[PDB]
């Protein structure tokens, strides 16, 4: 499944907006307001009719997975006592469901009336229901492959501490959609499933060792367990190993029944005792990896490498340092190379690692009209300061007390008047205030030397 | 900026369209909308006469894949009688029709230039002595020239702010150009090269009517050598 | 209350460390896994004996406020492929409790035994208890000053009386070592305060009081001043208020734009406002006798982990100076990995944390300068990170640049590499265009 375009009308922040998406990776950037969160929420709302067809609906009473009266647009006017709503609110999505199956579907809400959807939005539920039907007829030789939907918000690490099988069964396969668009943390689901997986692998290994007469039947259960473990570990290594050195997430009973990681010089340490960035990244990658494993068991090792779907990440680079921020996007594109990523960030280090066609700068005007444009200049492989000034509009020189004097000195020196006593006094004052090795002062000295050389 | 010299009357369609000038905003808008068929020839002539440089920023929009659009020096909503006057038309970057018009737009698409213009204070490329109003700094900025009256400086700053010529993108590009010029200076000093053979590549046009971008920065960087090159071959 | 030096022995990841702190602001800088949170936690543990002297925390049996078995250091024996625990874990602190009272105290835990404090660490509890006793004085005409203790971690987003009495005064130490600050609660209690003030203010217009009214006015003045120190320079916003006319919302004022609601801003800036306001309100509660100068004259220690969370690079450059201007008498200890934050402080206020193969730690001043320095220079020098990312074709571009520089553009291999790079990066790549201009330049000669 893939989404190519989205249009909003009278939604939370935008009076109207049209945004297209790149095929593999799209990055949203916004200096002011909460436009990025609005776009992510709109995409999440447009993706729900599919999940509705798998019995995965508001059975836990998730009221956030539909347009609410709190999502409509209210205009406050200072000269009037009355405040009205803007109706209807609409979300239109264009994209592809299966190979060659293009579609456009719309959701709308009018005032306080219940939300309504058109006929293509209902066909999107019918497609999920027929996928479920094909999954439940397991007495077949053909294989059906399920897509992936996932949402990872900023509250994915808040209360990690609050809260099994692996086979080709409908109950086991459809557990990969459980809480897949939820706004809360999903870490204990993974921890329990991974613990069961490791314990079953070990117990079946010893059972096979003590009586291998079941080689042809129980010897392929342990192989499936091993392949699942390997897929998950490879996906996690692709993100952690090179930058941090930690690798091979495991479950250990001798460490107080905890998940542990290994380091060449630091040995084995529980994950809960590691740094914030490492825990955040491990949770992020594990989510996607085991959902992929559970959805598509018949792809033993390539479950993560051969699965298709859409993943939404808010603040992809949380708690990561600049050296780690220069490698996150490529690591994600290497671990899951068939998935469509839509992420948000405000880091120039991340932005320098993508082409300008994968970036969307969001802006509004006074009346709510929205725009999602591309950068005017190149960003792929450029220095961080170039991206920071050209794209985000921030001067790399900070506004310290001496900045204005530096600007005046530059303006005087570059325009030929550098032998005047006032200019020299300013030069010496700035040299003592900022040091003689400041790059701008050095280039001003170069300019003075060049101007002296020309006059000859 | 750079002074643009016009030496072409225009096109037959443009001349005929100017026989009955529009006399209000609505007529000007409607007729400009209907004129879309013959815009290509006018734009081709305008771009050729400018040596492929933006009328306000001196960039090579073709080499960056940003395009051009026809700009009215004086807004046609202000004085619609000149909607088809060839003397009131230039070519600006950022063709009209995802990176497009917005808050950070510069040139004809800048926010201020779209609303209102005060022609008394506006310094543009069709004024013979515009180049002496501006100076280009080593950090990417553009400032009014020191040898300007207390009245000319206000006009220069007003023009700089109206066209949004100090955006981060333009500042970065101008800074990179300055760095490259420094590299070239050091190179010719080291290699014992001549500082006129190389400059003819940058300051002298080509048979296909093309100039290197940021003409003014290059001319101001090489104070007297650039003038010698220009006088020799122009 | 001021801490000058800290020493750790066999703590989480440090075999040994000794770190000295600046009087007003200290920033710990390092990559992930270096030990910034370790130092902040050691400092937070060294301060708990004082908080334990008040009844607001004499009941606090939290196990995170003592040395645990998980805090002792583990060594990896590769030949034996095992983890060995090293004991004991020690924390030693030095500093000033009151004017002219220098002290050194220590805490230690050995193996699985309970943690144990030394003789001088009990005197800190005794001093806290004496302060609590002095607060509960009725006719006293000599003022009592209370210091501010506060810890704001990475989980500070997960989740009144205002009298002049002992209960209200000591309510300022409520969950101070595990404090939380998100904008929902801040909006709630600020709105309550403003509603009460508006009631008492209208009552004067109707029929043209005392302690409860002035205590409400002074708190609002102090909090507004503190937030002004944060927002009024980057933008024109000032004087955050509650307005019923503007549909019962919190609003700010701009000389050119009028009133704007606070709820139309980004989460990062709202959380920054909430943090500053919470610090100011705690300062006001602790020391009533300072009236509207409570935030400008209170002393204490504030610890902040990841001081620049969810902040745009424009607000990362004006956060340390805002804190220094709002609370000039407080000692700040913050952590970050952002270079925009570091480009605005002197090198005397920065500590870089490093280790060796055996676990010996160091916390040193940067060698180069950082004040008023471009972000790329700080990134390269302080952090050692090249501002230019290592994309796939970076090595090829460098090799082509080197080849063209030395004058070998006419060889077939150079042309083949140029064509490959053109098809990969494209024909409008700035570096390729620069190389082509260079090639053309070194012709015609
Ligand atoms: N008992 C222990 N023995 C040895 N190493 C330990 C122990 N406990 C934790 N560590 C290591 O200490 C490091 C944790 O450091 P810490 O989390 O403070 O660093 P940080 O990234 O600077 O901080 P933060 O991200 O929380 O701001 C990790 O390498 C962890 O493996």
């Amino acid at each position: 499944m893939r989404i190519d375009k989205l249009s909003l009308l009278n939604f939370r922040c935008f009076k109207q907006l049209d945004i297209t998406f790149d095929e593999h990776i799209t990055i949203l950037v916004a200096p002011n307001g909460a436009g990025k969160t609005t776009v992510l929420d709109a995409v999440r709302l447009a993706l729900f009719p599919f999940i509705r067809g798998f019995d995965a609906s508001l059975y836990v009473k998730d009221k956030s997975l539909a347009i609410r009266t709190e999502d409509l647009r209210l205009i406050y006017r200072q000269e009037a006592l009355n405040m009205e709503m803007s109706s209807p609110a609409k979300i239109t999505a264009t994209g592809e469901w299966a190979s060659g199956k293009t579609a456009t579907w719309m959701l709308d809400k009018r005032g306080e009336q219940p939300p309504h959807e058109d006929k293509m939005a209902a066909q999107l539920t019918r497609w999920g229901e027929q996928l479920q039907k094909r999954v439940r007829e397991e007495h077949s030789l053909q294989q059906v492959e399920l897509p992936l939907m996932l949402y990872l918000g900023t509250a994915r690490l808040w209360y990690q501490e609050r809260y099994q099988r692996l086979d080709n069964s409908a109950f086991s396969r459809l557990s990969g959609y459980d809480d897949c668009l939820s706004a809360t943390s999903n870490y204990k689901q993974f921890e329990q499933w991974y613990s069961w997986l490791w314990l079953s692998y070990r117990e079946h290994q010893i059972t096979q060792l003590e009586s291998p007469s079941a080689k042809l039947k129980e010897g392929v259960r342990v192989q499936r367990m091993k392949e699942a473990i390997q897929a998950i570990q490879q996906a996690i290594n692709c993100l952690t190993q090179q930058v941090t050195g930690w690798h091979d997430l495991e479950y250990s009973a001798s460490h107080n029944q905890q998940l542990v990681m290994s380091h060449p010089q630091y040995g084995k340490i529980p994950l809960s005792q590691l740094s914030d960035g490492l825990r955040n990244a491990v949770a992020m990658v594990a989510d996607i990896a085991f959902r992929c494993v559970k959805l598509n068991p018949h792809l033993q090792n390539d479950a993560a490498l051969k699965t298709q779907g859409i993943v939404l990440i808010d603040e992809v680079d949380m708690f990561l340092h600049p050296a780690w921020q220069q490698q996150i996007i490529q690591s994600l594109r290497s671990a899951f190379p068939q998935i469509q990523f839509i992420v948000t960030t405000h880091s120039p280090q991340v932005l320098s690692t993508v082409k300008r066609e994968s970036i969307r700068l969001l802006e509004q005007d006074e009346n709510g009209n929205g725009k999602a444009l591309m950068p005017l200049g190149a960003t792929y492989g450029e220095p961080s300061n170039d991206v920071l000034q050209s794209v985000m509009g921030v001067d790399p020189q900070p506004a310290v007390k001496e900045k204005a004097d530096l600007q005046k000195l530059t303006g005087w020196v570059d325009q030929g008047k550098y032998d005047e006593p006032k200019t020299q006094q300013l030069m010496v004052a700035l040299e003592v205030a900022l040091g003689e090795k400041h790059p701008q002062l050095q280039r001003l000295q170069r300019s003075i030397a060049r101007q002296r050389l020309l006059k000859g | 900026m750079r002074h643009v010299i016009k030496t072409q009357l225009g096109t037959v369609a443009l001349l005929t369209a100017h026989e009955n000038p529009p006399q209000d905003a609505d007529q000007s808008t409607r007729r400009w909308r209907n004129f879309r068929r013959d815009k290509a020839a006018v734009m081709v002539q305008l771009i050729n006469e400018q040596y492929h440089l933006c009328c306000y920023s001196e960039i090579r929009s073709d080499l960056r894949g940003l395009g051009y659009h026809i700009e009215h020096v004086e807004n046609k909503s202000q004085h619609p009688e000149r909607t088809f006057d060839y003397q009131n038309l230039a070519a600006s970057a950022l063709d009209s029709g995802s990176s497009l018009k917005g808050k950070n737009a510069f040139g004809g698409h800048a926010q201020g230039k779209q609303d209102v213009v005060d022609m008394a204070k506006f310094i543009h490329c069709h004024i013979r002595d515009c180049s002496r109003y501006f100076a280009y700094l080593s950090d990417g900025r553009i400032v009014p020239a020191d040898e300007l009256n207390a009245q000319e400086t206000e006009n220069a700053q007003y023009t700089i702010d109206l066209l949004n010529l100090n955006s981060g993108f333009l500042q970065t590009e101008r800074r990179n150009h300055w760095e490259e010029l420094e590299q070239l200076f050091d190179e010719h000093i080291e290699k014992d090269w001549d500082l006129q053979q190389l400059l003819q590549l940058d300051l002298v046009s080509t048979p296909d009517h093309k100039l290197h971008e940021f003409f003014s920065i290059t001319r101001q960087f090489f104070q007297q050598e650039a003038e010698q090159v220009l006088q020799s071959h122009a």
